């Protein structure tokens, strides 16, 4: 009957390159929440397979809750069934996904007046992601035939690139914070 | 590297047809790769762009209408056009895509072309006069191209031959002028020469007020 | 979506001078994303900048990207006399856009048209159709206006015009708009005209003919 550390995913003070995206494995705990709906500090809040003023009076085998930064743009590619660079390359959600998808602005948190670099998405990938597939390779990306052997050049790219995040840049192109919400034995997570 | 259009011809409107793109130097499937038309005196609009993961998108201008494929073991990259109208009239290239680097190689295109007419010859007719000038109206005739030259070549300097325009009937029509001494009007003989090989129509019209 | 507007539609300089393209997004736009694009007469585009600022390579030192937020700028600090071309920027949203592009093209004192007109040819009329065309030779700068008049009543939606590219010598356009009516409605009116408005003229030219006058 201990509480579930949801404050330390979503309050966390660094967030994660979605490339490289965070998993937090939640287990044997009471969880509330309602008590996140309706903190109404949220533009998406919007969950699959459940309801969520239906959620708290449930029960799960392992909660798993994922985070990490895109841009506002990208937020709809947190979602089933969709396409992007975002949903192909760095973080897929399957299609039978039945837990919620959270997201925030986080201008005031994650965008510097110099520019900020430190989050990276991937651009280039050969094939798409299987879902909750995580790709933290660096390698040379190698667009024609001649193999690149880690020197970048011409058809020879590296894969990661930068959002660079700026206070004054549009709406769409400014950082959201993201935590998604799966949710899957005897069980250990309820309200 | 290259990237090389094949597939482009003439169509009648609602019919359909498939542009391919045999690329070398880049593999297509490892790439984005953009399918861009440029209408006749007009911009490069973006059409369709296809992932390496699979990914497709499209302008609305042809979603629905066009399909963007490839063949990994072919190289190519194709685009297939379906319910073809008028506008769909251009010439599409494809290009690589870097999204961040630009579109750093393109193709010199294949021209389409969408339209109801049947071939049709040229109809000369001159322009005579009363710094002088005459010319040859070439009228109503599909398709393009015509060929217009003064006096079988020797006659160049002042020539104007006009980019040709379409009519409301589907066919085209252009004009060839020149502007000569007007004091030559009456000892120098002006015939300009009409070559429409599509039609096997070929015509010397003379000139003279 | 996004949407660049490329200013201005047509910069006109001389060799050696500094071009100043300019594009401008419909909202705030990122600048990784903001390629410039030359193309010359009957060729593939090419990709002069990436990012906003990037020469790509082969790209000689006078080209140079600036610009953020909204506004973009294009630079060719010293002109050639390859560099006259035309040039599109592009933003990408989900997808590629591009601008409607920027003619590079020669300056040169002002030059007057010359006018002619040319009545229908009497083989045309036994077809049944009376073209009737109006030509301005050699003028510059490019925009010229044909006004064509039938009887003195301003005729809209019956011509068609279409202009040469610049010529390589003088550095001139030249026009042509042909009016075209029914054999039935030609034989309808009496003075047929062409009135041209340009730069060059202090006042509009007018060249007239009457139909059926020897
Ligand atoms: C984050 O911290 C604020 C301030 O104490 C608190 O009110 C809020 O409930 C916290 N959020 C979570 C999810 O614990």
């Amino acid at each position: 009957t201990n509480l579930c550390p949801f404050g330390e995913v979503f309050n966390a003070t660094r967030f994660a390159s979605v490339y490289a995206w965070n998993r937090k494995r939640i287990s044997n705990c009471v969880a509330d929440y309602s008590v996140l709906y309706n903190s109404a500090s949220f533009s998406t809040f919007k969950c699959y397979g459940v309801s969520p003023t239906k959620l708290n009076d449930l029960c799960f085998t392992n909660v798993y809750a994922d985070s990490f930064v895109i841009r506002g743009d990208e937020v709809r590619q947190i979602a089933p069934g969709q396409t992007g660079k975002i949903a192909d390359y760095n973080y897929k959600l399957p299609d039978d996904f039945t837990g919620c998808v959270i997201a925030w602005n986080s201008n005031n948190l994650d965008s510097k007046v110099g520019g900020n670099y430190n989050y990276l998405y991937r651009l280039f990938r050969k094939s798409n992601l299987k879902p909750f597939e995580r790709d933290i390779s660096t390698e040379i990306y190698q667009a024609g035939s001649t193999p690149c052997n880690g020197v970048e050049g011409f058809n020879c790219y590296f894969p990661l690139q930068s959002y660079g995040f700026q206070p004054t840049n549009g709406v769409g192109y400014q950082p959201y914070r993201v935590v998604v919400l799966s949710f899957e034995a005897p069980a250990t997570v309820c309200g | 590297v290259q990237l090389v259009e094949s597939g482009g011809g003439l169509v009648q409107p609602g019919g359909s047809l498939r542009l391919s793109c045999a690329a070398s130097g880049i593999t297509v499937s490892s790439n984005y790769m953009n399918w861009v038309r440029q209408a006749p005196g007009k911009g490069l609009e973006w059409v369709s762009l296809i992932y390496s993961g699979g990914s497709t998108y499209y302008a609305d201008s042809v979603k629905g209408r066009f399909t963007i494929s490839r063949d990994n073991s072919k190289n190519t990259l194709y685009l297939q056009m379906n319910s073809l109208r008028a506008e769909d009239t251009a010439v599409y290239h494809c290009a690589r895509d870097l999204v961040v680097y630009g579109m750093d190689v393109w193709g010199q295109g294949t021209t389409v072309t969408v339209s109801s007419a049947s071939t049709k010859g040229p109809s000369v007719f001159p322009l005579a006069p009363s710094t002088a000038a005459l010319g040859c109206l070439v009228k109503d005739y599909f398709p393009e191209p015509v060929t217009v030259s003064w006096n079988s070549g020797a006659l160049t300097s002042g020539v104007h031959t006009f980019p040709a325009v379409l009519q409301s009937s589907g066919l085209y029509s252009l004009s060839s002028v020149v502007t000569v001494p007007s004091s030559s009007l009456g000892t120098q003989t002006y015939i300009c020469n009409v070559n429409h090989k599509p039609s096997n129509t070929k015509v010397d019209k003379k000139v003279e007020p | 979506e996004i949407v660049l507007t490329q200013s201005p539609g047509t910069l006109s300089l001389s060799p050696g001078e500094r071009a100043t393209l300019s594009c401008r997004a419909s909202q705030s736009v990122s600048s990784s994303y903001l390629a410039w694009y030359q193309q010359k007469p009957g060729q593939a585009p090419r990709l002069l900048i990436y990012g906003a600022s990037s020469r790509a390579t082969g790209i000689p030192d006078r080209f140079s990207g600036s610009g953020s937020g909204t506004d973009f700028t294009l630079t060719i600090s010293r002109l050639e006399p390859e560099d006259f071309a035309v040039y599109y920027c592009q933003q990408y949203g989900s997808s590629p856009t591009f601008g409607q592009g920027t003619k590079l093209e020669i300056k040169r004192t002002v030059a007057a048209p010359s006018v002619f007109i040319f009545p229908p040819s009497d083989e045309q009329l036994k077809s049944g159709t009376a073209s009737v065309v109006c030509l301005l030779n050699n003028f510059y700068p490019r925009e010229a206006k044909v006004q064509w008049k039938v009887d003195n009543a301003l005729q809209s939606g019956n011509s068609q015009e279409s202009v040469t590219e610049q010529d390589s010598k003088d550095s001139t356009y030249s026009l042509s708009s042909t009016l075209t009516l029914s054999k039935a409605d030609y034989e309808k009116h009496k003075v047929y005209a062409c009135e041209v408005t340009h730069q060059g003229l202090s006042s509009p030219v007018t060249k007239s003919f009457n139909r059926g006058e020897c």
